[PDB]
Formats: structure tokens, C-alpha cells, sequence
């Protein structure tokens, strides 16, 4: 809800997202549980979550009764919902980790600036970033804005001249005001504590203010209003820091077919534009990903390596390996193909499918490569006629090892139920890689084998 | 209790902040001061670190630093927890024929439930969502 | 209304583009916050300068009042916006207005030490003996903060 | 020995004393350290456009650079070669005694006048029905310039006139302590001594140092420059 | 007690009158704090956030919470009610029984391939064996290496059924063709069969090793993750 | 090595004649001549 | 101080011992509070 919203305002718009999803979605929701007064972006009066609790996935046939289908629906209903920002989303695959999707910045106070100034240079990178759709999209602070806050001005002079005490000021306000933690008692055995403060109607509006009396050193009861003034200001409800400096934490993402290693390079060269002593740095997923980044080539290079090591010790040969190494892309333009098809993306489940497609893949051509350069070497067969007698023995267990493992994996394909996103991102993935590789490579591996032998010796 | 967002800063967060020296491995910290008297400090540490040696560094750091917070800080007291842990599951306590309030709920869950699900077998941690009854002195002023 | 909230935000965030999209759309003034501040309050305080004069213009209240009796040159005139003061004051801005404490902008341009403001309000005929309601006038106030040159000008 | 546990069991051993231990001396921070004895470097710091005293080095130092450094891996204790800012109150025993005041007097108006309170909120939780207002209470907030502590009322005499802080006291920002005064080649300087954390690699850690103090340049006032005038870790690397 | 509280003695008047706690304040027993309002389908609730310990069963624990709450429903108020708004281990019991149905499939799926192709219930048994003993010896390097039965390693085994399935119908098809082609016993058959092919295995396993072991040394959350596949792949291809 | 010090010695008797507190006495010799740290303020947004 | 042993179990051995839950190996835990104000938890782990 909008600055300085109420809780009983709040209250009333969980009350409609309540009374909607146990309505609209009474054949998909079984209990909404209703937490009025606490946010993951900031607390306060002006914030609350529904956390939708939904029946058995066999209680729930087809798209239409799924979390991504509710989400939506839920979302565009509360679209009309007035003075109140209202969506549904659902949970990440880990909620240990987080979102884990787009960039997390931190913009820093680097030489005592102060929040003000902050502000406006955040507002300075929000309005740049806003000017790039193409790379950047839905770049927002993640913190709460500046709201109205009621000033109280203790007149210190008023103070003394009454003989009112200082603390006495301070304890009868933050007392009635605030509350105040005295002591403990003994509850039926239990240790709990002791709280004094104002009932709720004497603490509500300014005008109560002056209904408080603090007693002086002679014994008369002075009023608040006698030696205090007041104005409205504005300033935060919630101050973050990073590294022990004032900062303000930037949520973000790349735009449709860019990735996020480009909107963080653009986000960073914004950053360079800013005014004098404000600074950046990368936290959590995007500190996360830069050096995730910078292990990924060195890696993959001594996958290759050892790869190729390997091969060369097996077949006694430089050459030979390349013609097993050459099969790689077999397997990955199925994967690729199904992926593309059926509306996947290139995630952690798809990514290990590759590493097992080419595996087996690699398998099938060594074992051809191998017979064929055994009877070369020991029979003295020549290498077209080696090639053909080694893909015909090999026809078969090929055959068999991949009708089995398409088979293997189809309940995983088509699968809708529990845990289905990713049993389908596994077999998906496998099974087009799978047929792609069995299919091209009885053809392609002989072809491989024969043109490297050629070239080399 | 009753402090703004400054206030919390000014007198416990920057305190605390400065006082996060000389623990091992340690990537980043990050914290938020809000409106409703309430401070998290988290602290970061590389991926192989020791979360029992990490948290008990830091408690370390943070019980020295104690003495500079204010009285009404000290009193409440300031918790040091393993925040990178999630929920296995989410007991619900509810009341149906509407005799009993969040705070009766809470209450009973407290001192008649928590302990026993704590002391079963594989849990290592329970939160209360709510708490333990408070004696209320709620003062009138025109009787004051 | 709609319009007249979105206003509110849009003057104080100093957005200069939207501001003029909705004063042809026609988003009231007048519009308040629960505080009572108007887009000239909020548009005085964050010093704003374009769009105080575009608000003026759209016929805003110059002399509007908070819940707390604080009008937008006590803001201008608090936070050190020469230019938003003056602009104010041209437009008939109240120079003696006093908020439900007896404080005006002299008084709180005086406590900031803002001499250039102190000038403008006493050249549009700021009362120099005005008291709060501690009996305190912005010379007063000025010897107290130990501030010479405005205790100078003052006199 | 696991310098973890030492540090943890000496520590445990020590909270049982600290509440014996005097409220001033509680206030000032007791510290438990694992580091060798020697230093690893001195990173100096001095302002070649000579814009800065050596006492405002020191605190830029302390208040911009050191407590990063200080919690890098690796960096087992780090000694400010100067002090940090404190608001000094320098009293005058003459003018003290001349409006009847004390020490004391100036302690309890300090406490009072310059405070940080919990005010509450309007329309705070447990709220009324209908409360439509929702606001933070802000009283009296920390003191920021010499100034504000300077007009701090002592006392209001029988004639009306008011005793401030500043009749009975000169008020500066000043270094907590003024025991350590540092130079580099006879010049203005500060600086932060720093030992390595106990079984910490001495290179692994100096490199951690320099790419922390890298974040840091880009941000210094003009003048402001990192000198290198004690370093043990090249040694170690160019003698291999 | 409230009633205690209430007859808290605050002032004795001139006239003997006493002021208690209860004539200037509100006593009752309520919440620390109420910022937050809990509400469960519109009624009033409060609940427990459970967390697994440390090498703990997420099955064993959630059925043992079940079991305790079971022991407190006779002493439950009238109206006070358990509910299960969320719960993780509903997932973990169709995760482990969805492998266990795959790699049953796996082998029934080998068993009806060999016997479609070799045309001998003798053939077919082979992998039936060989594969669940490759399964379990996965389990007990996995717990060696102090890993966990959790989704990723789950599904990471589904991942390598194929490289699995594989090495069971390569060594028996192999001594089919050798027997079919020049009529060896099937001792004789079998030890130039493994002679042909013992080499490359050897060389297979020494190669998918480079590909996935590399993949274990990533860095942060992403490495954990591939880590967890790299680790249950690379044990089962090299039991295998 | 030794060094000379200014060894002060309060008359208990002296004091409680004059109706002067020890507490007051001791508090104006350590803040004067020693320092006493009251409290702590913000610098540029920094706690000092 | 001054604690009798109903006093401080119900203060100390309780609000200590309901919090001593989810640590490893830990095989049994035993307390006693006693009429000195004086507690004693002792928890006991698993060989190894
Ligand atoms: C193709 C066959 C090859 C043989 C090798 C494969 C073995 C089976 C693979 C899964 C291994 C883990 O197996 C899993 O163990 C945990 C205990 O830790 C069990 O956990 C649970 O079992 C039952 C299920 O109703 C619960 O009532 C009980 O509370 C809990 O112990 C799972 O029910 C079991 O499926
Ligand atoms: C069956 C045998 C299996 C073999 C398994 C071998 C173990 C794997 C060793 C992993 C060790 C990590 O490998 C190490 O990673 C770091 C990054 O953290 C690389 O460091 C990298 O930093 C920069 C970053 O800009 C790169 O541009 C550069 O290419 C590279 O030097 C090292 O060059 C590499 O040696």
C-alpha cells in the first residue's frame, strides 16, 4: 500500500485477495495464510503477504489448475484493486538461494554524502537505466522510499525554566509512544516480560501529544505542549548499509535475448556517469555469477585436454582422438532442437543432460574407432573395409542401448504431476539428444574416422 | 522498542559494523535499519567456511561490542542465528470457534508445544510465528 | 482522486515531463496527503523549481496549510531554496505566516543560517519582532546558534 | 594449536570477568586478537597538495579506510598510526566556577542534550479503528558540528541569561587520543600497521589489502595518496 | 498475575485514598509486540517454522512432528486445531519413489530390448544384476564422500542410467556376436569378447572422467549444484 | 623505570564537612585531567 | 544470587535448555538448580 497506509487499510485488501482465492479458486486453493505487517523488501503498516496453500497435484488436472495459470489470473484480478500494488508469483525451484534470476546492485555512500544525496543519485541511475528497454528491464530500489515522519522538538530553555527534567521528557514520551520493556514475571511457570504503554486511543493523532503532563521539581503537572514544537519532515523507514557504508540495494534483469553479463557491463558503465563519491559493487547472485564466469574457460580447457590425453593414450595416436572428439555436436543439436521446441531453457538439468548425451555418444564412437583400428593393426584389413566391419558389429548395441534409454526417459518427457518441470528439463534434453545422436552418428562417425586417417598418415 | 530507522542505525547498527573485525573469511556484510525498532546485520562468508566457527566468531565480536549499545538494546538482548538454512515444513495453529486470539494461540504454542517438537528426533531449529504472552500495562493519561 | 495522488508523486520526485501531462489532464492542485502537504509543499521542500512555477500557474494555493499549520515558503524558506522563495513571494506567498507553533520562515531561515533568504523575506516585509510561542525572535535565535553575520543583518 | 579455539576459549574465559571489569574501561572496547607480534606492512597515507594535517589524514584514515582493512581475511590486527575524530569539549575551570558549574554539570547536559530517543510512532500498533495516519515520532537525534554542542544550555541564571556549553569550554573536532603523531619522509602522514592473522599466508593477505585499498582511491579527497614505506610480503615473493 | 499488577501501591493520597496501577492503566496478559496480524481462511493463527538438523531424514523427522502433535490433541483447548500450509517432504517421498519407478522401468525396459534382440532369458539377466549392484555401490560412495539422498543426486543417477544400461549390454551382446560368428564356448568367447573391448572401457571411463570431474571444481552456489551430479555421475560410470 | 608522580590524597572527613560528594570530586579530577568518553554523535555519518 | 532452585530453573535451566536443541551428536543433556541460585547443564556427545 501507498506511504503512511494503515493497518486496518492493509488488512481489507488481504481480506479481498482472502475471499478471492477461496471463490474463484475453491477447486485449487485449501488455505490462504494472511500475514499483515511484514514484507521481504521492508516491514511496516503498508505491507503484507498471502502465502496460497493449494490442494494435491491429482486434485488439480491440466495447465489450467497449475500455479503458473493461478499466478496469472490472480495477478490481472487484482489489477483493479485501488491505492495498492496486488500480484501473485510463484516460489523459486530453491528457497534456500533465493530468486536467482537478473542482477543484485549495490550503490555506495563512499565519502559521507548522506541519504538525501543518495537518493537523488539512485534516482540519477534508475532514470538512465529506464532509457535502455533493449538491455535493461524492471531495474528498481529494493528498499522502502521516504515518508512523512512527525518532528518533536523538546525546548530545552522551556525545560529548565519549569524545572521539568529531561529524561523525565524523553522516558513519559517513548514510554506512552513506544512502549517501553520494564522487567519480567512468572507466567504458570514461564518467564515473559513486562511492557507499559499508552492505550491505543491516547497515542493515535498530534493533537494527544498535549494530553500528556510530565511533573516538575515543585510538584506542578506541565503539559507536552508548554515546552515542545512540531513540524512534519520527511526520512526513511529503513536505512541500508554494505560494508559497513550507507547504501541503497538495485534489483534488475536483461532485457529479452540479452544475458546478464551485457546489462551488468551497461549497469556498471551508468555507475561511471554518477556524481563525485558515489561508488558500486555486485552482491549475492551477480557476485555469485562474475566468478562462476572466470572458472568457466580454464574448465572447460582441461576438460578438452585430458579428453584428447585420454584418446591419444588409448589409440596410440595425435590424430586418431579427433575423430571420437568430433561427434559433440551429434548429441548437443538434438538437445538443442527438443529444448527449442517444446519451450525449455538451457538450465542446470539440461546442461548435465548434454555432458551424459555426448558421454554416451563419445562411447559409441570410440568403441567403432577402436574395433577399426584393431583390425587394421592386427588383421591387416584395410580402412573403408575395417570402418564397415566395425559399424556392423556395432549396429546392434547401439541400437539396443538407445531404444532402451529413449524408452528410459519418456515417462520423465511427458510428465505433469510433482516435480514434473524437472523431470521434463532431464528427459527432454536426453531423449532428442539421444535421437539426434544415435541416428547421425552410424552415418557420421564412420565418416569421421575415415577423413582423419586420411589427412594424417 | 519504539525507534526509528536513524535511531537503530545511529545507536546499534554502525556499532555492531565497526566492531565485525578480525573474523576469518568473510566476503561481505550487509544490513537494514527499519521504522519498527529492528536491525539484521548478515554477514557472508566464502563457500567451504565452517558456519559453526563463522557464527561463533562473529557472536564473539558482537558480545565485546554489547557494553556500547544502549541499556534498552542490551535488555532485549541481540540474537546471532545461521540465516542460510530454510524451512523443512510450516505447523499451522489456528483457533475455529473464534474463543482465542493470535496472542492466546501463540501463548499456548509456546509453552505447551514448541519445547516437545524441539526435542524430536531430526529438528534442528523452531521459530514461533508470534510470541509468548507480555504483561500489558496499557497507561491513560487524563487518570496519570 | 487518481490523477491528483499521482501528482503528489510526480512533484515530488521532480518529474517535469509528467507534471505537464497531468496539469493538461487537468489533476487537481488542491490534491493532499494525510499530512496536508499539496504538490507545492512537496515540490518547496525537495526545491523543485520548474514545477513550483508550473503548479502557480495551474492556479495552486500559495498560502495552503499542513495539519501542523506549515505552509510551502516555511519549507522553501527552511531547506535554503533562494529561487523558490522569491517565485513564492512574487506569487503573494504569506512572508508573516505562522504555523500552530507561532515559527515562520524567518525564524526557520534563520536557524539554518540561510543569510541570502533571510534578506528576500525581510525585503517583502518579513515581521523581525515576531515571536514563537517561546517568545523567540530570529534574532534570538541567531545570537543563540552564534551566528554574527546574521545577527548583523537583522538590525 | 587451532588458533579458532584458542581465540574462542579465551574469550569465554574472559566474558566472565568483563563484568568485573570498570564501566570505562567496558566503553572503550576490549578486544581479543590471534596475529603475529610484528607487523606485515605499514600502508601510509599522506596529500602531496599539502590540504590536509596529519590529524585530518588520521581521520579520513580511521574513518574511511580502516575498519574495511580490518576485516579482510587474513588481517589479524590493525594499528591506527594517529586517531580518529572525537567532538572535543577543552573546559575552563575559571568560567566553570564563575556560573557555579562542574564537570559533572557539563557530563549530565552532554547525556541529556546530545541523545538519540525512541519517540514511537502516531497511530502505532495496537492501532484505534479507523486511523487513516501512520508516522514515525522523531525527537532529539545525535548532535553532527561544534556548533550544536556549543549552544547546549547549562543552566539559566536568577536575571534570565543563559550559560552554553561554549562560555565555560572551547569546542573542535579532535583525535580521540593525541599520544601518536606519524610522518613519511618528514611529511604530514597516518598510516595502519598490520599484523597477520595467526597460520594466515602473508602474500594471499597483502594481496587482499591492496585490492581493498584499490576500491578505496577512486573516492579520496584531492591530495590524498597510499605510500608503501614498510612491506615485508615482496621479499617473500621476489627471494622465491 | 494481572491481579497483582493491578494492586501495585503508586501513591497515598493526603485524605489516606490509595492509587493503584489498575485506576491509571489497562492490565491484561497480550502480545510483545503487534505489528504482525496472522490469519488462517479469515480466523486467528499462530504456527511453528521447523528446520531439518544436520545428516537428519527429512521423512523420519516430518512423520516423528506428525506423531508429537498427535500426543498433544487430548490436551489442545476446544477449538485449537494443527494445519500444514506448507510441507517440503511430500516432494522428497514422489522424488526418491519416481527414481526408484525409472530405474525399474530402466531394467524392465533392458530386459524386453535383450530378449527382443538375443532371444535367451540367460542374456537378460545379466544387466538385471549387474545394474542394481552398480545402483547400491553409488549409495555407498555417496555417503563415504558425506553426501545426501536429495533431488540433484536423485536425479543424477536418472541422468546416468544410460552409461549404466550401456556397459551391461555392451559386455554381454559382445560375447553373442563372438559366439554367433566363430562358434567359441562361451568361457572362451567371453575372454576375447572383454579382450576386444577392456581396453577402450578403461579409456571410456578415464575420458567421461574429464568431462564431468572438472565440473565439481565450479565455484559458490552454481558449483555446489553441478557438484552434486558431478559426483553421483562420475561414482556410478566408474563403478560401472 | 620509576618515575615521579603526583600522589593527591582526599580528606574523607574535609569533604563530608563541606558537604562535598566523592563521587563529584573524583568525576572533576578524572574528566579534567584524565578524560571521560560521555557519549557518541555523528560525524558525516559516522558514529564518533 | 539469592535464587532458590524453583526460582532459577524456572528463569535460567529452562530459557537455557529449550534452546539447546539441533546440535550434533548431542546422545543426552542433564541439569540441576539448586537452593545456592546455582545451574549446571551438562551436555553429553556421541564417541568421536
Ligand atoms: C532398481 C533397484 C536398485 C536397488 C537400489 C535402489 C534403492 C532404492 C533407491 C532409493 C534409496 C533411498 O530409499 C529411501 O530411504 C528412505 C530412508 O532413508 C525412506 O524414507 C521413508 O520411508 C517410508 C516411506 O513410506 C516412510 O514411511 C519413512 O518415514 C521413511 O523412512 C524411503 O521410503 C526410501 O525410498
Ligand atoms: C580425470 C582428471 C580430471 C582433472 C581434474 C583437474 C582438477 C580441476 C582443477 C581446477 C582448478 C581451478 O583452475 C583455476 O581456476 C582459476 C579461476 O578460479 C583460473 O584463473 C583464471 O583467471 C582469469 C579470470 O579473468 C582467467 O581469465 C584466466 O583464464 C585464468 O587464469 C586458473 O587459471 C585455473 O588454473
Amino acid at each position: 500500500l501507498p506511504a503512511g497506509a494503515t493497518q486496518e487499510r492493509t488488512q481489507k485488501v488481504l481480506n479481498e485477495v482472502t475471499h478471492y482465492y477461496l471463490t474463484k479458486e475453491k477447486n485449487n486453493v485449501e488455505s490462504v495464510f494472511a500475514v499483515n505487517g511484514f514484507g521481504f523488501a521492508g516491514r511496516g503498516q503498508n505491507t503484507g503477504i498471502a502465502f496460497v496453500s493449494l490442494k494435491d497435484w491429482a486434485d488439480r488436472p491440466g495447465e489450467e489448475n497449475k500455479v503458473e495459470a493461478i499466478t496469472m489470473r490472480a495477478t490481472r484480478a487484482f489489477s483493479q484493486i485501488k491505492d495498492a500494488m496486488v500480484f501473485a508469483f510463484n516460489l523459486p525451484a530453491i528457497v534456500e538461494l533465493g530468486t536467482a534470476t537478473g542482477f543484485d546492485f549495490e550503490l555506495i555512500d563512499q565519502a559521507g554524502l548522506g541519504h538525501e544525496k543518495l537518493t537523488q543519485a539512485r534516482n540519477q541511475l534508475l532514470a538512465e537505466a529506464a532509457k535502455h528497454p533493449d538491455m535493461l528491464t524492471s531495474v528498481r530500489p529494493n528498499g522502502l522510499e521516504d515518508t512523512p515522519q512527525f518532528k518533536i522538538d523538546i525546548d530545552q530553555e522551556k525545560a529548565q525554566a519549569l524545572g521539568v527534567s529531561i529524561n523525565d521528557i524523553n522516558t513519559t514520551l517513548g514510554a506512552a509512544w513506544g512502549g517501553s520493556y520494564v522487567n519480567d514475571f512468572i507466567d504458570r511457570g514461564r518467564v515473559k516480560k513486562v511492557y507499559v504503554m499508552s492505550e491505543a486511543k491516547y497515542r493515535m493523532l498530534p493533537d494527544d501529544i498535549g494530553d500528556w503532563y510530565v511533573r516538575a521539581a515543585d510538584g506542578q503537572m506541565v503539559p507536552f505542549s508548554a515546552f515542545s514544537s512540531s513540524r512534519w519532515e520527511y526520512g526513511s523507514p529503513r536505512l541500508e548499509r554494505y560494508n559497513g557504508l550507507p547504501s541503497m540495494e538495485i534489483l534488475g534483469q536483461a532485457a529479452p535475448g540479452k544475458s546478464t553479463g551485457e546489462a551488468m557491463e551497461l549497469m556498471e558503465q551508468l555507475a561511471s556517469k554518477l556524481p563525485t563519491g558515489v561508488g558500486y559493487d555486485w552482491t549475492g547472485m551477480s557476485y555469485q555469477e562474475r566468478l562462476s564466469g572466470n572458472q568457466a574457460p580454464s574448465l572447460y580447457a582441461i576438460s578438452l585436454i585430458v579428453v584428447f590425453l585420454c584418446l591419444a593414450a588409448l589409440y596410440e595416436s595425435w590424430s586418431i582422438p579427433f575423430s571420437v572428439m568430433l561427434v559433440v555436436p551429434l548429441g548437443v543439436i538434438g538437445a538443442l532442437l527438443a529444448a527449442t521446441f517444446r519451450g525449455l531453457t538451457n538450465d542446470v538439468y539440461f546442461q548435465v543432460g548434454l555432458l551424459t548425451t555426448i558421454g554416451l555418444s563419445a562411447k559409441n564412437a570410440i568403441l567403432i574407432v577402436e574395433f577399426a583400428k584393431d583390425l587394421m593393426d592386427k588383421e591387416g584389413k584395410g580402412l573403408i573395409e575395417a570402418t564397415l566391419d566395425a559399424v556392423r558389429m556395432a549396429l546392434r548395441p547401439i541400437l539396443m542401448t538407445s531404444l532402451a534409454f529413449i524408452l528410459g526417459v519418456m515417462p520423465l518427457v511427458i510428465s505433469t504431476g510433482a516435480g514434473s518441470g524437472a523431470q521434463n528439463a532431464v528427459g527432454t534434453g536426453v531423449m532428442g539428444g539421444m535421437v539426434t545422436a544415435t541416428v547421425l552418428a552410424i552415418f557420421f562417425v564412420p565418416v569421421f574416422f575415415v577423413v582423419v586417417r586420411r589427412r594424417f598418415s | 522498542p519504539g525507534a526509528d530507522a536513524k535511531t537503530v542505525q545511529d545507536t546499534v547498527t554502525q556499532v555492531i559494523e565497526q566492531n565485525m573485525n578480525g573474523i576469518d573469511n568473510l566476503m561481505y556484510m550487509s544490513s537494514n535499519s527499519d521504522s519498527t525498532g529492528t536491525v539484521q546485520i548478515t554477514l557472508t562468508f566464502e563457500s567451504g567456511t565452517d558456519a559453526d566457527i563463522a557464527q561463533v566468531q562473529v557472536q564473539n565480536k558482537l558480545q565485546l561490542a554489547m557494553p556500547l549499545l544502549p541499556q534498552e538494546v542490551q535488555q532485549q538482548g541481540v540474537s546471532v542465528e545461521k540465516s542460510s538454512s530454510s524451512f523443512l515444513m510450516v505447523v499451522g495453529v489456528i483457533n475455529t470457534d473464534g474463543t482465542m486470539t493470535q496472542e492466546d494461540i501463540s501463548d499456548y504454542v509456546a509453552a505447551n508445544m514448541k519445547d516437545a517438537i524441539s526435542r524430536t528426533s531430526g529438528v534442528g531449529d523452531v521459530q514461533l510465528f508470534g510470541s509468548q504472552y507480555a504483561m500489558r500495562i496499557w497507561m491513560n493519561p487524563n487518570e496519570l | 482522486s487518481d490523477l491528483g495522488k499521482k501528482l503528489l508523486e510526480a512533484a515530488r520526485a521532480g518529474r517535469d515531463d509528467e507534471v505537464r501531462i497531468l496539469m493538461a489532464n487537468g489533476a487537481d492542485v488542491n490534491a493532499a496527503d494525510v499530512v496536508g502537504w499539496t504538490p507545492l509543499h512537496l515540490a518547496a521542500y525537495w526545491g523543485h523549481l520548474e514545477i513550483v512555477e508550473v503548479l502557480l500557474k495551474n492556479g495552486a494555493d500559495v498560502n495552503a496549510y499542513d495539519t501542523l499549520g506549515s505552509t510551502p515558503l516555511h519549507l522553501a524558506a527552511h531547506f535554503g531554496h533562494l529561487e523558490i522563495v522569491e517565485v513564492l513571494l512574487k506569487n503573494g506567498a504569506d512572508v508573516n505566516a505562522k504555523d500552530d507553533n507561532g515559527i515562520t520562515p524567518l525564524h526557520l531561515a534563520a536557524n539554518r543560517g540561510h543569510l541570502e533568504i533571510v534578506e528576500v523575506l525581510l525585503k517583502y516585509g518579513a515581521d523581525v519582532n515576531a515571536q514563537d510561542k517561546f517568545g523567540k525572535t530570529a534574532f534570538d535565535i541567531s545570537i543563540n546558534n552564534g551566528n554574527e553575520d546574521l545577527a548583523e543583518i537583522l538590525q | 594449536t587451532d588458533a579458532d579455539i584458542a581465540q574462542v576459549q579465551v574469550q569465554n574465559k574472559l566474558q566472565l570477568a568483563m563484568p568485573l571489569l570498570p564501566q570505562e574501561v567496558q566503553q572503550q572496547g576490549v578486544s581479543v586478537e590471534k596475529s603475529s607480534s610484528s607487523f606485515l606492512m605499514v600502508v601510509g597515507v599522506i596529500n602531496t597538495d599539502g590540504t590536509m594535517t596529519q590529524e585530518d589524514i588520521s581521520d579520513y584514515v580511521a574513518a574511511n579506510m580502516k575498519d574495511a582493512i580490518s576485516r579482510t581475511s587474513g588481517v589479524g590486527d590493525v594499528q591506527l598510526f594517529g586517531s580518529q575524530y572525537a567532538m572535543r569539549i577543552w573546559m575552563n575551570p575559571n568560567e566553570l566556577n564563575k556560573f557555579q558549574l562542574t564537570p559533572v554539570d557539563v557530563i549530565t547536559a552532554i547525556k541529556a542534550q546530545n541523545a538519540q530517543v525512541a519517540a514511537g510512532q502516531l497511530g502505532g500498533t495496537p492501532p484505534v479503528k479507523g486511523q487513516q495516519l501512520n508516522a514515525s515520532i522523531i525527537a532529539q537525534t545525535r548532535l553532527t558540528s561544534t556548533e550544536e554542542f556549543g549552544k547546549i544550555l547549562l543552566k539559566v541564571n536568577q536575571d534570565g541569561s543563559r550559560v552554553l556549553l561554549r562560555d565555560v569550554a572551547k569546542i573542535e573536532l579532535g583525535g580521540e587520543n593525541y599520544d601518536i603523531i606519524a610522518e613519511f619522509n618528514g611529511q604530514p602522514a597516518s598510516g595502519l600497521g598490520i599484523k597477520l592473522a595467526t597460520g594466515a599466508n602473508a602474500l594471499d593477505t597483502a594481496a587482499a589489502i591492496r585490492a581493498e585499498l584499490a576500491k578505496m582511491e577512486p573516492f579520496f579527497p584531492s591530495g590524498l595518496k597510499i605510500v608503501y614505506p614498510y612491506d615485508t610480503t615482496p621479499f617473500v615473493k621476489i627471494s622465491i | 498475575s494481572t491481579e497483582e499488577f493491578g494492586k501495585i501501591l503508586l501513591k497515598v493520597n493526603q485524605d489516606g485514598s490509595r492509587v493503584l496501577l489498575r485506576d491509571v492503566a489497562k492490565i491484561e496478559l497480550g502480545g510483545e509486540n503487534y505489528d504482525i496480524i496472522a490469519e488462517f481462511n479469515g480466523q486467528p493463527a499462530s504456527g511453528l517454522g521447523i528446520k531439518l538438523a544436520t545428516g537428519a531424514n527429512a521423512l523420519d523427522t516430518a512423520a516423528a512432528i506428525r506423531a508429537e502433535l498427535a500426543k498433544m490433541e487430548p490436551f489442545f483447548p476446544s477449538g485449537l486445531k494443527i494445519v500444514y500450509p506448507y510441507d517440503t517432504t511430500p516432494f522428497v517421498k514422489i522424488s526418491i519413489h519416481e527414481v526408484v519407478k525409472t530405474l525399474v522401468e530402466a531394467i524392465i525396459l533392458v530386459f524386453l530390448v535383450m530378449y527382443l534382440f538375443l532371444q535367451n532369458f540367460r542374456a537378460t539377466l545379466i544387466p538385471t544384476i549387474a545394474v542394481p549392484v552398480v545402483l547400491l555401490g553409488t549409495f555407498a560412495v555417496l555417503a563415504a564422500f558425506g553426501f545426501s539422498i536429495n533431488t540433484l543426486t536423485m536425479f543424477g543417477m536418472v541422468l546416468a542410467i544410460g552409461l549404466l544400461v550401456d556397459d551391461a549390454i555392451v559386455v554381454v551382446e559382445n560375447v553373442e556376436r563372438v559366439m554367433a560368428e566363430e562358434g567359441l564356448p562361451p568361457k572362451e568367447a567371453t575372454r576375447k569378447s572383454m579382450g576386444q573391448i577392456q581396453g577402450a572401457l578403461v579409456g571410456i571411463a578415464m575420458v567421461l572422467s574429464a568431462v564431468f570431474v572438472p565440473m565439481a571444481f565450479f565455484g559458490g552456489s552454481t558449483g555446489a549444484i553441478y557438484r552434486q551430479f558431478s559426483i553421483t555421475i562420475v561414482s556410478a560410470m566408474a563403478l560401472s
